[PDB]
């Protein structure tokens, strides 16, 4: 989805929203804003406007992304949850990209509505991050692969194949993505292993483990 | 600044409607635009997304009326050619 | 109840309004250190214990040329906080002025403009001195005045500024900010005074008779100009001009506001004892083309407006006369749409003489405005010299290393072009 | 109100309490032969602090001075302000235990501790308020690193509720004069940290690299070196003894160093150590104090701080300076360096000032950090000790000195975890 | 008739105490031992033999900051039993100041505050100068104010407090205090106005041009503050304001009693010689979100209340004209609500200038008491600073070890929270 950088390109996104809401009144986008170092959801909530971007204090000097939410996922159970694939990367020349088979679904723990402005600060049904639904009452740990908040992606998929749907091309549909973010992602690595392991001289190989969301 | 004029007298981009003060007035703009960018304020030098910038330019400036996917890789063609020139 | 609060920003406009302040104290018997030992309402605010603080602010983005100030004889007549300075020179770079180091000093600027507007209940204008060619005087010029509209908007914006000479130059990239300053003195101005340095050099040699002159006798001219200007809002006379009728009588159409000044009784002590400085004489001495302080021939033009200030000893019925034999003349030719360009204004203080100065002491003097088409001629040498400039890209690396693009040069140069055709074509006849 | 009984152990010990002496009784102005001749209505307000007014004037140190061998007591009293001290206070034995950390800990030190305590009880009972202890001793012998690890092991428990610090000298692993030397301090840290409120790592190596870089001195001595010691223990204590604008008694300075419980060992530094010939050539003032406070040159402790991140750090000025130029100092400081701090501590800096600043100077700093850079000491003795274990080296003279084998095991397995826990937080 | 009685906790409430102290025996004219060479009833008792003991107790933990004042310039001014200090001081402590060294002296505070109130016919309120991130200036304050309340319910208790500054800080475990002194605050106070050290250090150097200030200039400006607050009850003049008055006009909600406190015109006695104080003048610098005395923008919020006193040569038409001037600007915004936001007040003695200071002999000043939306953003940057370390359970165990439990600290965020979301809740919209 579209996202923005702030604060260097906070004004190129209030003209883009400004203009957009002109051209289509009956717009009424949702944004999140996550920070750049922030992990396991903190710092990350959700906007309507642009002018709703907390501007006032000494934590806006951190950069920020702000991205178009995606108010309409896939609910199991009436629960919105994402998908923890394990990508290797083998080496960046020749490329080589492997996928694992089974990854891990994360659900939320609350059931999950449309973003509105009533509903905007309950993160448990808008956040799929393990650390802060553990915390969340509605939790539920199970042994079983195919119960609980989290469970095995290929379950999922046989779930969802149960109900008629292609597995096979969503397979192909994820495996696209991910190579296509491994591509993308690529030349800024190899410039990396060039300033950091000069050609012509000794050095070990590299390969690494990826999660994607 | 001569890692640039380099890649530009090795893969034969100037020409008469681009000199080198404009080469240069181009690279000045394209690094101090990266170096303001980023939150550190140093930035001594050009990074790799710099250089894409500037190699988008130099491919919208070459093979005008052409599409975005046609250019770029029109540009890293010729440049390659040019290479094999080179070493040859 | 008729104030005007002056803007003096970069080292020419500092060492341009230490005279005109010195001049103005001197007029008004007001000491160097602010106590008298109303008229002076218009340029100074009274408090509590009879001391008169001068209504301006000084603005440069370095020390070295306000330090003087701060420590030299006028140092307890103005505001400690009026005098605002920066760190480090824009070094005569328009964008170091606009958007690198002009850019961390317009806050204050702004806020002590507010103050000082905050104690004015019948503001008239503003008095901005600056000077082209140079790295503040065009880039935080620009800034202030395109701000000081967004804020004050029906306010008025007199400018004084410093034009380059045709061959007289002192910096290898005056063409480049003063190209570039034309949009502000443009479209965010309402009258353009113009004035180069080598016009007034001729004159203190023809007129004064002096060999060597500096700019200390060129800031005491530009002051004795100033005053006139504004010596109706603060004396009394016969036929009195405000500012507003000033620019209502002077500027045409909208973009034509970029008048000619002169000042006609300017002449040696030894050599005023021969000549009888009669209303006639002097009223020609204005409509002469080696007196004007813009090297210009006034007679490869137009004339569109005139305005003529007397101060002194002036009955209107000689005004009159002088008018009337003007329009004998055919050397001084008009345009057919203006059949009255004539605007006169009379008061009765006579000019004052400062000690240890070039000028004699006389009991009439005349001010002469005029809103002529000979102006094209000078801004074409300048744009010659620019395009000569960038055709082979000349410093222009400097530039664009503090954040302009090269988009300003080429707009820059074309808002010229349609100024100058503007000014070509307004003097048909029709 | 508010005294400190001070302790000497060893030969180490008894020379750094010597000079420190001096230094104090110059500091308030006190005769060598017990008087007062001073010019300051100050220096008598808070006397009762290391001190005990005796008759017609006469002022008598804390200063209880062991010793299992009878030459350093000798020492100290034939010397200079060495009858200054009370007769008595002298507890020494008949032989220096060796260099055997078991002789002092087990047989020889368990027949005089009970004759130190005695004297300590004595003076404890004479004072208004007991703050607290100090013990000053080195880690690498055995009277010193047995006495005052058995001392203060029985200190503990008679008052739990008081203070207790140690400027102890950790061994050097350059500088080293010893053989069995890392046996001792592996069998002392893991007494030194369940048994002391404060720990000053004081590294000799360190004060030769002072006295070399910083001092310009081509021979130092003992005395050279005890002198920064004496200085750094001055200045932690400054703020009970003279006025101020932000008063750090121990138990403030306490508070807001460990975060946890046995995270309680530090590095000391003093700001203006200059030099003879580059004196005219500086300015005294805040910021160039901070400057070379906060440089892994100025320490006293062999660890560079780069190598580890500062949990926090304090900084008991003394002079007549401004607070709001040293709060801005210190927020330059986390502004600059914000690698080389904890980020779940903000503002690891603790202040404080004192106006009386010492005699001659007209201004000072002590800096007190507590940094996990400190753990490579701590793994700088373990492998040594190691590396004598595997092979059981000089271990005769422990084993028939009453130890047994599990008691290097457990040290070892204590300091491991302690250089572990350090690490944690890093 | 109309007696405060003063309390002073901590180093700072001392040395504040000593700064205010001689301000009063200024301003009435005492001799610092407590006899002249009335208006003198609401701080000084009168002895028989013409001796004036202040109505004050000072209580210190620790013994040399009360030792300063026992041996000093006032030494003979203080009944020696109103000066009480401990023997070791809480460390930083706010669990040694409530539950272990604070109850240990609870009694002797008490015995001596009804022993001065029983000295008085009718009493206005306590007075509390303190910290809030000390330890005894918390813990002990805590303590006391939960003493006083149960003892003198229904009677005012106004209390001053230093806020923990947003960057720099003098100690590591402030934000634990300052987050478990926010109960006693909240809930037994009947009003609270916090400063900010770093807000008066930028104030003293723009304003005052002291380059380096320390803690005298800072306590001598809170003295001007409480002198101005207790000002219509010792001297008389115009329009007169007690403290139920301002209390009762200041307070919507019990819950907001949060004010902020300004002082206009605070001036370095060398720009006075150069500008008029007039009283709009000093009222629009009293709203300037510049010259506040805590680290808090009123353009992120809105006024929800005012109070201004005034003390000089004030009349109210001035006053009257410089609120309708503040209410046409568009900046500045009330909540909707009040349509009459404001309370004022004018007092006819005007502020005395202590020897050796920073301020000017002025004619007219004027102190804002304004409350605002825009203190939830202060609490907020020290509520993160606080979580930030409770995540790791950091310096924990120092407060558990003495008697507090581990509750104390969530049930104290959890207030916190609760008091943000209310004042957050009073700036929405009709
Ligand atoms: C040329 C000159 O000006 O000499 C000064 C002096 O300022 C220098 C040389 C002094 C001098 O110190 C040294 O030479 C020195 C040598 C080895 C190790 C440590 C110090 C001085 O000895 C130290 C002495 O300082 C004091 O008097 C302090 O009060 C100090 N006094 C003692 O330690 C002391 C105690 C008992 C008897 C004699 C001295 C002190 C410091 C902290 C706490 C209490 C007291 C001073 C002014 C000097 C000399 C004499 C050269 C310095 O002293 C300190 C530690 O502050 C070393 O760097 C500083 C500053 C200067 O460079
Ligand atoms: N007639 C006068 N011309 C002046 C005076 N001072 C400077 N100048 C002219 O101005 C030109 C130089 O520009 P300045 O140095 O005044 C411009 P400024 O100081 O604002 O720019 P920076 O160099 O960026 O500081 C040059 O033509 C000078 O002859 C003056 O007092 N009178
Ligand atoms: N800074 C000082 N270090 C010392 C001094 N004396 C010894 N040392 C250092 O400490 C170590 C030896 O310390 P001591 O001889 O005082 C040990 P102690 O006498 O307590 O042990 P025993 O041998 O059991 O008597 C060794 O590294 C020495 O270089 C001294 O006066 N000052
Ligand atoms: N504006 C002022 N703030 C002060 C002053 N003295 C201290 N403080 C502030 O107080 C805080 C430090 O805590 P205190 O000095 O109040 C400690 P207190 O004596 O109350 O308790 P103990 O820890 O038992 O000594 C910190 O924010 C300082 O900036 C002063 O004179 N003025
Ligand atoms: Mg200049
Ligand atoms: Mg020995
Ligand atoms: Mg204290």
């Amino acid at each position: 989805p579209r996202s923005w950088i702030l604060p260097d390109e906070f004004q190129l996104f209030v003209a883009q929203v400004q203009m957009v809401k002109d051209d289509d009144p009956s717009w009424k986008p949702t944004f999140i804003v996550k920070p750049d170092g922030g992990c396991q959801g903190d710092g990350i909530y959700l906007i309507k406007d642009p002018s709703d971007i907390r501007l006032a204090g000494t934590l806006q000097s951190r950069p920020a992304v702000v991205q178009e939410y995606i108010c309409k996922p896939l609910l199991i159970d009436k629960l919105k949850f994402d998908i923890r694939l394990y990508v290797l990367l083998k080496s960046l020349d020749p490329l080589e990209i492997y996928i694992a088979k089974d990854g891990l679904s994360r659900f939320c723990t609350e059931p999950y509505q449309e973003p509105t402005p009533k509903n905007l600060h309950r993160i448990f049904m808008h956040l799929t991050n393990y650390s802060l639904n553990i915390h969340s009452g509605n939790f539920i740990h199970s042994d079983s692969a195919s119960t609980g908040s989290k469970r095995t992606f290929s379950s999922i998929l046989c779930r969802l194949s149960s109900k008629g749907v292609d597995i096979k091309k969503v397979w192909s549909d994820i495996i696209s993505v991910v190579i296509k973010t491994v591509i993308a992602l690529t030349p800024e690595l190899k410039v990396f292993y060039q300033s950091d392991i000069p050609t012509g001289r000794p050095g070990p190989t590299c390969f690494q483990i990826l999660g994607f969301d | 600044p001569t890692g640039f004029r380099t890649f530009i007298r090795s893969c034969k981009l100037s020409s008469s409607s681009l000199s080198m003060a404009a080469v240069d007035i181009l690279y000045i703009d394209i690094t101090r635009r990266w170096n303001s960018m980023t939150l550190d304020q140093r930035d001594s030098g050009m990074c790799l997304q710099a250089f894409v910038e500037a190699f988008f330019f130099l491919a919208q400036r070459k093979f005008k009326m052409l599409p975005l996917h046609e250019q770029v890789a029109s540009l890293i063609d010729l440049c390659e050619y040019h290479l094999s020139l080179l070493d040859e | 109840m008729r104030e005007c609060i002056s803007i003096h920003v970069g080292q020419a406009g500092v060492q341009i309004g230490n005279a005109c302040w010195e001049l103005y104290c001197l007029e008004h018997g007001i000491q160097p250190d602010g106590q008298m030992p109303d008229s002076f309402n218009t340029f100074f605010s009274e408090t509590g214990a009879g001391k008169h603080v001068p209504r301006a602010v000084f603005v440069d983005l370095e020390p070295t040329v306000i330090d003087e100030v701060r420590t030299g004889t006028y140092r307890q007549l103005f505001h400690p906080e009026q005098l605002i300075t920066g760190k480090e020179d824009a070094a005569n770079n328009y964008a170091r002025g606009h958007y690198t180091i002009g850019k961390e000093i317009i806050d204050l600027v702004l806020d002590r403009i507010r103050k000082l507007a905050d104690q004015c209940t019948g503001l008239q204008g503003f008095l901005v001195f600056h000077s082209f060619g140079g790295g503040t005087g065009s880039g935080f010029t620009s800034l202030l005045m395109e701000r000081l509209s967004v804020d004050y908007g029906k306010k008025s914006k007199l400018e004084f500024s410093i034009y380059p000479a045709p061959q007289v130059s002192t910096a290898v990239v005056e063409p480049y900010n003063s190209i570039l300053t034309t949009h502000t003195t443009l479209e965010h101005s309402d009258c353009a005074f113009m004035v180069d340095n080598e016009a007034i050099y001729d004159i203190c040699r023809r007129n004064l008779d002096i060999e060597r002159p500096t700019y200390t006798n060129l800031n005491r001219l530009i002051s004795q100009i100033v005053s006139s200007i504004t010596a109706s809002l603060r004396f009394d006379g016969a036929l009195n001009v405000d500012l507003t009728e000033f620019q209502t009588n002077l500027v045409p159409y909208p973009r034509i506001h970029f008048p000619l000044a002169t000042y006609a009784p300017v002449i040696s002590a030894e050599k005023a004892y021969h000549e009888q400085l009669s209303v006639a004489e002097i009223t020609n001495a204005c409509f002469e083309p080696a007196n004007q302080m813009v090297k210009c021939d006034p007679r490869h033009g137009k004339y569109m407006a005139c305005c003529l200030l007397y101060r002194g000893d002036v009955v209107p019925k000689d005004v009159n006369a002088a008018i009337a034999t003007i329009k004998t003349k055919r050397s001084i030719q008009f345009v057919d749409w203006c059949p009255t360009g004539f605007k006169v204004g009379i008061n009765y203080q006579p000019p004052t003489v400062v000690p240890g100065g070039d000028l004699a002491k006389v009991q009439r003097a005349v001010c002469m405005l005029s809103n002529t088409t000979a102006i094209a001629e000078a801004w074409a040498r300048l744009d010659h010299k620019f395009d000569l400039m960038y055709a082979k890209r000349a410093f222009v690396h400097w530039y664009v290393g503090e954040g302009m693009e090269e988009g300003e040069f080429s707009e820059a140069r074309e808002d010229m072009a349609a100024l100058e055709k503007d000014y070509e074509e307004v003097g048909v006849d029709s | 109100m508010r005294e400190i009984v001070h302790i000497q152990a060893g030969q180490c010990g008894n020379q750094i309490g010597a000079k420190f002496w001096e230094v104090i009784s110059d500091e308030h102005g006190i005769d060598p032969t017990g008087t007062y001749h001073g010019d300051s209505d100050l220096q008598l307000d808070r006397i009762s602090v290391y001190y005990n007014e005796a008759t017609g004037g006469k002022y008598v140190p804390r200063a209880i001075l062991v010793d299992l061998e009878p030459g350093t007591m000798d020492s100290v009293r034939s010397g200079p302000f060495g009858q200054i001290f009370r007769p008595d206070n002298f507890v020494f034995g008949q032989s220096g235990a060796g260099n055997n950390w078991a002789k002092g800990h087990y047989t020889e030190g368990a027949e005089l501790v009970d004759s130190v305590l005695d004297v300590v009880r004595k003076e404890a009972e004479s004072c208004d308020c007991l703050q607290g202890f100090q013990l000053t001793h080195s880690l690498g012998g055995g009277t010193g690193s047995g006495m005052g690890t058995l001392l203060i092991s029985k200190i503990r428990e008679e008052y739990p509720d008081r203070i207790m610090n140690t400027f102890s000298v950790v061994p050097s692993p350059k500088v080293s004069d010893t053989v069995v030397e890392p046996y001792n301090a592996t069998l002392s840290v893991h007494q030194l940290v369940e048994n002391t409120d404060e720990t000053y790592c004081i590294d000799n190596e360190a004060l030769y690299d002072i006295c070399f870089r910083t001092l310009k001195l081509t021979t130092p001595t003992y005395g050279d070196l005890n002198h920064l010691v004496s200085a750094t223990m001055s200045g932690v204590t400054t703020c009970l003894r003279f006025p101020g604008q932000l008063n750090a008694d121990l138990r403030k300075l306490a508070v807001n160093m460990v975060p946890f419980p046995r995270l309680h060992f530090f590095m000391p530094g003093f700001a203006p150590l200059t030099s003879r010939g580059s004196q005219q050539y500086r300015a005294l003032t805040v910021p160039e104090l901070t400057q070379q406070v906060f440089d892994a040159k100025n320490m006293m402790a062999a660890c560079d701080p780069r190598h580890g991140r500062y949990l926090t750090v304090a900084a008991v000025f003394r002079g007549r300076m401004s607070m709001k130029e040293v709060d801005e100092q210190m927020l330059n400081v986390q502004n600059k360096n914000s690698s080389y701090f904890v980020e779940w501590i903000p503002n690891n800096v603790k202040t404080a000032v004192c106006d009386i600043p010492p005699r001659g100077l007209k201004m000072a700093v002590t800096f007190i950090g507590n940094s996990t850079a400190i753990q490579e000491l701590f793994k700088r003795i373990s492998e040594q000790f190691t590396a004598m274990f595997r092979r059981k080296a000089f271990l005769h003279w422990y084993t028939g000195e009453g130890m047994d084998e599990m008691e290097f095991t457990e040290a070892e397995s204590n300091m491991n975890d302690l250089v572990s826990e350090y690490q944690q937080y890093q």
